[PDB]
């Protein structure tokens, strides 16, 4: 579940199974070696610290894969990613989504 | 067109409410008309079948007891021979359980198998017109604070009504005929309890009530021409139904009908609404129909209350069933079948059914 | 004809609830009231409550709600449309209420009211 | 500014109990519910559960027995107690706070919303492995 | 139900298609329990294939079950004289 | 109401073949004749064909006979008995026929001819 577009493009990284209800998904960021940190709290916003270029779908659409959009991508963007998502027909989930790693060139 | 509303001078009619023809003549037509329209339409002898079920994909909390079960069971095709394993989704007021394991079968299977609405038919009223033969003639009383019985003093003769469109409500008649100036109770003996107290009002108070679901219906062939129209996926969340009714508007409206009813109990005592007694589902609540689909919606948000000599709204829940024994028959029922997105309908209450407490001891 | 026959007397303990079945027979049961009076001794006739079997609303008296109950159950049968049952399942038993318990339909005449009780169960007496 | 601090052996020989401690800094432990999260290596991590005072103690109900977290209102602290030490639980190991927050989706006195989790923050990790 | 169905005992020429069908089937009995497997012959615009092995059904069981035409009836015209009412 | 749509507009090779699709909604499908007419541009308006949808007898125009055809598909169905499709299979495609395509249906007044044609179909542009 690998992913490399060239710096500077756009990319598209998806998780988890298809949407039954409503939800509200979070992303989280694991640079190798380190913590994991918050990307995205809600479906689309975010803390601060964590900039833009940080953009998601909206968890109102039914029957929608998880995914999280990033244009102009860069080399600090060379992590893992995950879902961790909150569908309120499907119960809940005491473990991430499936590890999908972003590297750039 | 243009009705002749005819006067007439001086002129002193008996009417009376509680022993008039017409009603029960009505009700002979309507469900003589009911049973007429269901004749062409399938029968589901087929489909009692011992339904194996089971729970939705839902995340199943302990409080709220799920509406909706999830059965599959064998049915025949087309083709005699063969039979296909189907599903579909039923309420929890359709099925009943069969004695672990889960075995379902259907509420009415061993009262009347039933059929089937078809569904190019629709059920919203449109206004009927009575009219009177020739060498008859129909009389109106058009008197304002008249309260159904006695002399009318004002009458005039028309040969074919107004619009009457026949709604089936329980409490709570909807899309009424209002009022001229007042709220208007009427009785036949308001000392008596055993007679209802109808209530009409001037200004209606307008109600929103919805299903938020959007049903997906599917169509499963039964035999030869016939075809079983199911409930098929829950796309969304699913929620329960409920109406809406404006807060304040049902306060003044309680108002009025406490200042109109004090006037036959003397102005000193204190009226309280409560909610049902109890009996039968479709008695105890508010039980209707909006756009092909039943609701029994819960009226403890309203009738309480209690009154004294001296932008929010009110939710309702309401529970829906598929299968309905209008009437009360012995052999019938009319199972509705699904209706596809979310449904939504806004009417007006101009109405109301009371009864009283039949109170001994001294009661204030 | 018209019969109302009911269960049999009943020695109960105080606290307990008593259940008063009455079998109504002879009539299209779907259509007249059925009413529950009692006879208390030394205090004259005292009415509890009414329910119309086509549905089964009910209405009970003032002073006891909270306490009585009553269902109904309709005959599913179209060869024998005629018979039913009334319950009523009367909690909260004290010893002030030893009586006797009679469940009654009204006249079939037009000018009958509801009250003028025509037809009168054997009446069930419970003792506490 | 938090940053905080796990502790605890790393090194566990099978049939004991694991424990591990979190220190905290900048704010103190009631305030705030706090989460403790697994990671194996090389996969997704998964949420081991969330504790607060007055209750709100779930856990992850795959566990559910095997594990009991617990608070230290005197140190400044917060623990687990891990029960039973598989092969499978050596992995990085955090305690992380977490913040809450309601997603409504229909009628609210219906009881139809729910309670999404999030942390926004994390400590270090404690890589914890057993060995015979 | 499903019909088994064969050619007919016929020289078949591959050019001349045959209206013939030979279709056999089990059918019930008055006897609900039993069952007697029996044969017929329809045309071949009244049977359409079900998909090696060849299986027929009717053409119209997909639409509409429909009626045989009791044969004391009969279909020739007669002459109908119309008229009007009085007036 | 009544409603006569399409399918999308389509790009073809000379020599292949058209198949245009027009589904009526909203009234008795098996009573009205359908209609196919062509717009070129530069040349006005040029009639195809028409379709009686009960049994299916179609006319063609007499410079376009042996290119086109024209079938229809009923709506076995006794709950939604309305709808319907018409079909054309215009063959025998030259560089000459890059025009638009409507599907027209004739009015319902009693007075009405058939060549009246009140509803349109949205039209499908085909290019070679
Ligand atoms: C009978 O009466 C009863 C009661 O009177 C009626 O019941 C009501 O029924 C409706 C119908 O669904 C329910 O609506 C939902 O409401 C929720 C909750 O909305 C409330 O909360 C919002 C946020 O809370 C704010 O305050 C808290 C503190 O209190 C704070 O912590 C929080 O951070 C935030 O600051 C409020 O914004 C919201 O206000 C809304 O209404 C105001 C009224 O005038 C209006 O002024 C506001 O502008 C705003 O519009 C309200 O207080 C809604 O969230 C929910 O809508 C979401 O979900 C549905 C289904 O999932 C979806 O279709 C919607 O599009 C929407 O989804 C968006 O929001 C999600 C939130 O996370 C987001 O994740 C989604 O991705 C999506 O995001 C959108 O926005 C983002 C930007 O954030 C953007 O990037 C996206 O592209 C996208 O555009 C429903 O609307 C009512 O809750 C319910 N009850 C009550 C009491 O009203 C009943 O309907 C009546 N029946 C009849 C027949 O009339
Ligand atoms: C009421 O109850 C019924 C009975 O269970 C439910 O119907 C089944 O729902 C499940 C959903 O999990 C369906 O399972 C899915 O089947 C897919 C294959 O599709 C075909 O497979 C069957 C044979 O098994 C065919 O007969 C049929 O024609 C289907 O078209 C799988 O690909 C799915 O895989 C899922 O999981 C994997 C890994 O987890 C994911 O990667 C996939 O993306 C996918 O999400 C899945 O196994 C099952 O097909 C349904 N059965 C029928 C007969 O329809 C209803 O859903 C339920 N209704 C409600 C409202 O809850
Ligand atoms: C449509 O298709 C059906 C199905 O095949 C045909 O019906 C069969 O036709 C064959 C013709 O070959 C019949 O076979 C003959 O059966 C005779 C015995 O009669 C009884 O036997 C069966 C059991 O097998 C009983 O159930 C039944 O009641 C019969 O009454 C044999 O004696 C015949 O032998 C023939 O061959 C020998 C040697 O070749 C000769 O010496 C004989 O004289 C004789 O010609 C033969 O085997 C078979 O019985 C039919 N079945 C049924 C159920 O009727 C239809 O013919 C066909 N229709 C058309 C129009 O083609
Ligand atoms: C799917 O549904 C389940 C329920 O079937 C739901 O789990 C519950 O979620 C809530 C909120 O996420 C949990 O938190 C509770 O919130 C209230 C309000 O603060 C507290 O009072 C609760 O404390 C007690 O209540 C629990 C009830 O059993 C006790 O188990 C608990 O130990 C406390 O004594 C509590 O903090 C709630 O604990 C869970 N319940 C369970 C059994 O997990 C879940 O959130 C839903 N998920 C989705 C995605 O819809
Ligand atoms: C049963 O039906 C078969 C056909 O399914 C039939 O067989 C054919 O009979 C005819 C006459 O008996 C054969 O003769 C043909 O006659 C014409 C006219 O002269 C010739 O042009 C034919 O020459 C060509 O046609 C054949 C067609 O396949 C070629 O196979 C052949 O090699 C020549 O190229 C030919 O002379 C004809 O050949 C047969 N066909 C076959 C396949 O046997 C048979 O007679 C019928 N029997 C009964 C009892 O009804
Ligand atoms: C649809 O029809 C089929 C056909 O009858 C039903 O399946 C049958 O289900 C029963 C269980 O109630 C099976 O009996 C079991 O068989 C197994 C052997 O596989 C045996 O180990 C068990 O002890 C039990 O006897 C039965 O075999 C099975 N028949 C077939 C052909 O599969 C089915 O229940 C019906 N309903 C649905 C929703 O599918
Ligand atoms: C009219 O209003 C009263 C009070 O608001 C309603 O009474 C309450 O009804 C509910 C539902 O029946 C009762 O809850 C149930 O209690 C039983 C035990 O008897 C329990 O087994 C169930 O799980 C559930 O908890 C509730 O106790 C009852 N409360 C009182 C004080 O009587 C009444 O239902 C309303 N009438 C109608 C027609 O809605
Ligand atoms: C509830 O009932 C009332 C009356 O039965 C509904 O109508 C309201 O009152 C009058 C009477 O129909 C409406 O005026 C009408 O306007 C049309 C168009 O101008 C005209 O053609 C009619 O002859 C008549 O004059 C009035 O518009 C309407 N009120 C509103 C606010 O629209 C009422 O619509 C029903 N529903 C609700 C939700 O109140
Ligand atoms: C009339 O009804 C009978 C009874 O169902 C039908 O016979 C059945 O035909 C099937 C083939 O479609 C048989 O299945 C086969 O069984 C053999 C064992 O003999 C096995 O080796 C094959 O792999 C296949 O499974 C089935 O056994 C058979 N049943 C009986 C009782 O004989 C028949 O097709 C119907 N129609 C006619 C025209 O007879
Ligand atoms: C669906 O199946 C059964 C039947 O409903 C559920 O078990 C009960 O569910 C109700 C609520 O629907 C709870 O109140 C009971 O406590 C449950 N009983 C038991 C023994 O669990 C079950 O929870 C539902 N879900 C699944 C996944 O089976
Ligand atoms: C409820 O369900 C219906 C399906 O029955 C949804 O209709 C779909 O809407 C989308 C967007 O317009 C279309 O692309 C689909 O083609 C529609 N479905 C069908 C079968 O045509 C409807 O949007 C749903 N509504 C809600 C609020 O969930
Ligand atoms: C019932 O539905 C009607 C229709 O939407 C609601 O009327 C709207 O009310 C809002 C809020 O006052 C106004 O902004 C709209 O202009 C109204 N629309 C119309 C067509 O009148 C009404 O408020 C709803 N009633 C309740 C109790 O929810
Ligand atoms: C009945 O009406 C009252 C108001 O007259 C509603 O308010 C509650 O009343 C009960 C006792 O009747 C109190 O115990 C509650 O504290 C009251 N609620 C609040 C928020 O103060 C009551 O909700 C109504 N009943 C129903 C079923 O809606
Ligand atoms: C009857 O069975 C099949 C089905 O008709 C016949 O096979 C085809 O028959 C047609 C004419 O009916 C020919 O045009 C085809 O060329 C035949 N195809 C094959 C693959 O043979 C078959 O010939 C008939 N007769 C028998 C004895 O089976
Ligand atoms: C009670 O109050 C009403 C209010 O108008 C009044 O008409 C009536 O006379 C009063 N009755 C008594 C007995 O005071």
């Amino acid at each position: 579940t690998f992913v490399s577009v060239a710096p500077g493009q756009t990319a598209r990284i998806t998780c988890g199974e298809e949407s039954l209800g409503s939800r509200s998904v979070i992303w989280y960021q694991q640079r190798p070696g380190q913590a994991p940190s918050l990307i995205i709290y809600n479906n689309n916003d975010r803390p601060s610290g964590i900039p833009d270029r940080f953009s998601g779908s909206p968890g109102s659409t039914f029957g929608t894969t998880a995914t999280l959009t990033i244009t102009s991508v860069e080399a600090g963007d060379e992590a893992d990613y995950y879902c961790h998502i909150w569908d309120s027909r499907r119960p809940t989930n005491w473990v991430f989504g499936e590890g999908t790693t972003l590297i750039v060139l | 067109p243009n009705p002749q509303e005819i006067h007439l001078e001086n002129v002193t009619e008996e009417f009376n409410m509680w022993k008039n023809n017409m009603v029960e003549q009505m009700h002979t037509d309507i469900i003589s008309l009911w049973d007429q329209s269901l004749k062409p339409c399938v029968k589901l002898t087929p489909l009692c079948v011992t339904l194996q079920c089971t729970n939705v994909t839902n995340n199943i909390t302990d409080d709220m007891r799920g509406e909706l079960k999830n059965c599959s069971f064998n049915m025949t095709t087309e083709l005699r021979d063969k039979k296909q394993k189907v599903y579909s989704l039923f309420y929890r007021l359709d099925v009943v359980q069969i004695n672990s394991n889960k075995e379902y079968r259907l509420i009415n299977c061993n009262t009347s198998a039933c059929t089937q609405a078809c569904p190019k038919v629709s059920f919203e009223p449109i206004p009927i017109h009575y009219c009177a033969p020739a060498g008859f003639a129909i009389l109106k009383c058009k008197d304002k604070k008249f309260n159904g019985t006695g002399p009318c003093p004002s009458v005039s003769t028309v040969q074919c009504t107004h619009g009457i469109k026949p709604v089936v409500s329980t409490q709570l008649l909807l899309n009424g005929s209002l009022a001229e100036e007042e709220v208007m109770i009427r009785s036949e003996n308001i000392t008596n309890n055993a007679k209802n107290i109808l209530v009409q009002f001037n200004t209606p108070v307008q109600i929103n009530c919805t299903r938020p679901n959007n049903n997906t219906r599917k169509s499963i062939r039964i035999g030869p021409g016939q075809a079983f129209y199911a409930t098929g996926d829950i796309i969304g969340d699913i929620r329960q139904a409920h109406c809406n009714v404006s807060k304040a508007t049902w306060n003044e409206t309680l108002g009025k009908v406490v200042k109109q009813l004090r006037k036959h109990f003397g102005n000193n005592t204190i009226i309280r609404f409560a909610n049902s007694s109890g009996g039968d589902l479709e008695v105890t609540t508010h039980s209707f129909n909006c756009g092909g689909e039943f609701f029994y919606c819960n009226t403890s948000g309203l009738f309480n209350s209690t009154w004294i000599s001296n932008n929010d709204s009110i939710t309702l829940p309401c529970r829906i069933k598929q299968i309905i024994n209008m009437w009360q028959r012995i052999g019938q029922c009319m199972y509705a079948p699904p209706i596809q997105g979310v449904i939504r309908c806004v009417s007006n209450i101009t109405g109301l059914i009371l009864t009283r407490d039949g109170g001994s001891t001294n009661s204030t | 004809q018209v019969q109302l026959v009911q269960s049999g007397a009943v020695i109960k303990t105080p606290g307990s609830s008593v259940k008063i079945s009455c079998r109504a027979s002879g009539y299209n049961f779907r259509d007249y009231s059925i009413h529950w009076v009692r006879l208390i001794p030394d205090k004259g006739f005292e009415w509890i409550g009414w329910i119309k079997p086509l549905w089964g609303a009910v209405s009970y008296a003032r002073q006891l709600q909270g306490r009585v109950s009553m269902t109904r159950q309709l005959s599913q049968d179209p060869d024998d449309p005629d018979w039913g049952v009334a319950y009523m399942e009367f909690s909260g038993l004290t010893p002030a209420d030893t009586a006797e318990y009679f469940c009654v339909r009204r006249g079939s005449c037009d000018y009958c009211g509801d009250f003028p009780w025509q037809y009168w169960g054997q009446g069930t007496v419970v003792v506490v | 500014q938090v940053h905080l601090q796990e502790s605890g052996p790393g090194l566990v020989k099978p049939s004991e109990t694991l424990s591990l401690t979190c220190n905290v800094s900048g704010t103190l432990v009631r305030d705030n519910y706090w989460s403790w999260i697994r990671q194996p290596l090389g996969k997704q991590p998964e949420w081991i559960g969330y504790v607060h005072d007055s209750g709100d103690t779930n856990y992850n109900p795959s566990l559910k027995s095997r594990v009991h977290l617990s608070l230290d209102k005197s140190k400044n602290l917060v623990s687990l107690r891990l029960t039973g030490v598989t092969a499978a639980d050596s992995a990085i190991y955090y305690c992380a706070t977490t913040k809450h927050g309601r997603r409504i989706y229909g009628v609210v006195a219906f009881k139809e919303w729910f309670t999404y989790f999030y942390m926004d923050v994390w400590g270090k990790g404690t890589s914890v492995t057993v060995s015979s």
